[PDB]
């Protein structure tokens, strides 16, 4: 019969306001014989309507692609309440149920620091900002750059890697023109996570 | 030098919820669909007063019990509402705050902790502007003193700052409420 | 019938000389019944002999595992010749040919800073060495630390991340004793790369 | 001032072939099964010279024809000969080399690039003990100087020092060769 996944939000949206996480629900093959899909949604087992069916996909397999998706407020999933998504449909016997939920463990405080460049890269014609960020846990973040109120883009962040006592740190490298970092100009590192204050904070960088 | 508070309705975030009387706020559960006017924040659950203060002696109280976290203070009136900032006494904010339940921080930066052996119920707020100062007590413990800011200088208008805080944990829905005074 | 896949040597290997890099050829599942492999190596299409034939595994699918090791000359897989593994069975008709090779791209040179740790940190009774290694091409690196002649363990890598001109960088971060670091003490950052004069650089980081 | 040298067959690194006349030096493709003792070393393709100075004026010539790569120096006798390190005027070493076909590079910290209109197929290396120097010279053009450290000091006992380069781009396997001066 229909195969079903349930998927949890992408986990920098569940930070950034300006984002909107939701919750995927997945139907694989269904029939071009029984092609109608019901979805019912539970939020800790409270049914919810708000939920956007995405018209059916055709799979090279002559086969039935079948997706609801279900917006979630951020503070719900971060305070760990349950997504159910029960499927139904002919070319099956009982409706399935998928539940998720946001990942179990006590978050802990990123730590932020900014390194400025190194003396020996100010013979090159860029440089690279640095912003390390440690001792997080869960691994949900987002960084980001700014100088003087309008962002920064050319920057590359690491994926956070787990050290020795099971927090998460990255760092974030910020390339700019020599001339701007020499002439004093002020960078800013910016961090959004579960266990900061206001879930935000940020960090100054100039010579 | 008490004054009575209302909430301004322009500058409150769009998941807080008024009351009608304009004397309690609490972050609730859908956002409103209001206006998006310049005075209003966008990003923090965050709130002014309507009063603004050019000069004088102000104080004002209000009730945190039984909350995880929250923000209080006041602004200058030219603070930033759009996007995500630093509530710090050197960009324009006089504030102290409660997170995580129990960790009591002042904006300075870098911040600075506060210890309370007993935890503030209602807190009072007292601005002073000539002097350039603004301080906050603890009126659950006679009124001790929490923290004080000091040579804030002061040019412009002042508004009294704000918010219920984010609810971690989801034991953070109590609002703040003025107190009658 | 049984299938093969072969497989490169482990990246450091090939540039750690204290390392041994190894091509791996695995023949999945032989029968019970025709169990016994032949293993054939080429190398530029030219037959060697110092294989290593490992023991047969059972599998939980009543099966054979068969595998034969390699070691191949680290100037050997830099220079990019083909290591050919031939598998022979009966539980298979003709010989399976495959052939492998260090991929292509030519080389860039990486640039190493060390990056001292934030004053912010010096609160904290531990601290971080920064080594920012950048524009090295392809991601094959090999970093590590060391004081005084003795290796310095403690340390984490993130893994290289591709930046916008189609050259890798990642940083490595050593955890110390804030005391070893406010003494003075010499700590260097050690990297290991194809495209390095004598493979091999390093740099200090100092109070 | 020339001096005949021989490559001692104890520094030298076990990937390296030696010739008969201890003359030449190649780095070939097995592992030569040999002595594990301290004075060789370990981590790269490079060999000592056999002699010893300790003071006096002392000249030689390489032929580097047709090489993509390359070292040439002296240093000191107590240079480290276990694992990896540095080529480094600070570190006992006062060398120059050739690699990635093309780029010549003088042994200071940090490193100084070299332009060399005129690709040395031959090299000769001065040492002058008492005046502190080692200063390299370019035989193909007329013996025009490529690069000189001086202020070295010097306390201990110098070798020579050689190395053949690694064979990255496969057409560096040519030997370096003692010129017969
Ligand atoms: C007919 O042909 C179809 C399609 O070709 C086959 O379809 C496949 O069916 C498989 C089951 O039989 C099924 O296997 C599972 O795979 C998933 C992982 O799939 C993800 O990645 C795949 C690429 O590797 C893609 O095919 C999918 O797109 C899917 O990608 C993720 O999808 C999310 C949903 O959109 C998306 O999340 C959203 O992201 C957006 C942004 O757009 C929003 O932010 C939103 O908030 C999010 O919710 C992700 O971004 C996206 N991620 C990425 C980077 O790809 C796998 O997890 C699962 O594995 C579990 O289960 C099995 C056994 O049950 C076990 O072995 C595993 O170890 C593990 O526990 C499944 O194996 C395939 O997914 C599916 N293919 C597709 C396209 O959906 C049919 O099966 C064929 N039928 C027949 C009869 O042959
Ligand atoms: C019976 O049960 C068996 C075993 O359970 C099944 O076995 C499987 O058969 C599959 C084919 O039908 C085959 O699929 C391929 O998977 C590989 C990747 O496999 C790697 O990872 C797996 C874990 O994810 C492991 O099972 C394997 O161990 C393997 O790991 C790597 O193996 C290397 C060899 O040792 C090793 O390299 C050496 O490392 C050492 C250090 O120890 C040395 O340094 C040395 O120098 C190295 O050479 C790696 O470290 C190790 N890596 C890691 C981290 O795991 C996959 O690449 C391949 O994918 C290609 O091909 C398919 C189709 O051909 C395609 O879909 C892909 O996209 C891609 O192009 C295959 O899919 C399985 O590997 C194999 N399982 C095992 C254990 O080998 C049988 O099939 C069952 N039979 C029946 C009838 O059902
Ligand atoms: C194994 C894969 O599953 C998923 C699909 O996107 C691909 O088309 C393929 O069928
Ligand atoms: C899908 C997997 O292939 C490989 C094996 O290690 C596992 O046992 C499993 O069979």
């Amino acid at each position: 019969g229909p195969s079903v996944f349930l998927f949890p939000p992408k986990p920098k949206d569940t930070l950034m306001i300006s984002r909107t996480p939701e919750v995927t629900c997945v139907v694989v093959d269904v029939s071009h014989e029984d092609p109608e899909v019901k979805f019912n949604w539970y939020v800790d087992g409270v049914e919810v309507h708000n939920a956007k069916t995405k018209p059916r996909e055709e799979q090279y397999n002559s086969t039935y692609r079948v997706v609801s998706v279900l917006t979630v407020l951020h503070q719900d999933w971060l305070n760990g309440k349950e997504y159910k998504c029960k499927v139904s449909n002919k070319a099956l016997p009982a409706p399935i149920e998928k539940t998720i939920s946001k990942a179990k463990g006590q978050p802990r405080e990123p730590q932020v620091y900014t390194l400025p460049p190194s003396r020996d890269e100010l013979t090159k014609n860029q440089v690279s900002l640095t912003c390390l960020v440690k001792g997080f846990y869960p691994s949900d973040i987002a960084v980001e750059w700014e100088s003087n109120g309008q962002p920064e883009n050319n920057y590359k962040t690491t994926p956070p890697v787990l050290d020795s006592d099971g927090s998460f740190f990255l760092y974030s490298k910020l390339t700019v023109d020599k001339s701007r970092w020499q002439q004093g100009n002020v960078f800013s590192c910016s961090v959004m996570h579960e266990a900061l204050h206001n879930h935000y904070t940020q960090k100054s960088l100039s010579l | 030098h008490m004054v009575h508070i209302t909430l301004d309705p322009d500058t409150a975030n769009p998941w807080l919820i008024l009351s009608e009387d304009r004397r309690q706020v609490r972050l609730g559960d859908t956002q409103q669909s209001i206006p998006g006017n310049e005075e209003r924040f966008d990003s923090y659950p965050m709130v002014l007063g309507a009063q603004h203060f050019h000069s004088g002696k102000h104080y004002w109280e209000v009730d945190v019990t039984g909350k995880e976290a929250w923000d209080l203070g006041v602004c200058r009136d030219s603070v930033r509402r759009k996007g995500h900032f630093l509530l710090s006494s050197k960009s324009g904010f006089w504030t102290i705050w409660l997170w995580n339940k129990q960790k009591y921080e002042a904006g300075t930066y870098p911040q600075t902790p506060l210890h309370l052996q007993v935890p503030p119920c209602q807190v009072g707020i007292f601005l002073d502007y000539e002097a350039g100062m603004v301080s906050f007590y603890n009126i659950t413990d006679h009124g001790s003193l929490i923290y004080s800011f000091s040579e804030c200088a002061f040019t412009g208008p002042l508004r009294p700052f704000f918010s219920p805080g984010f609810n971690d944990g989801g034991k953070n829905t109590a609002p703040l409420t003025l107190c009658p005074l």
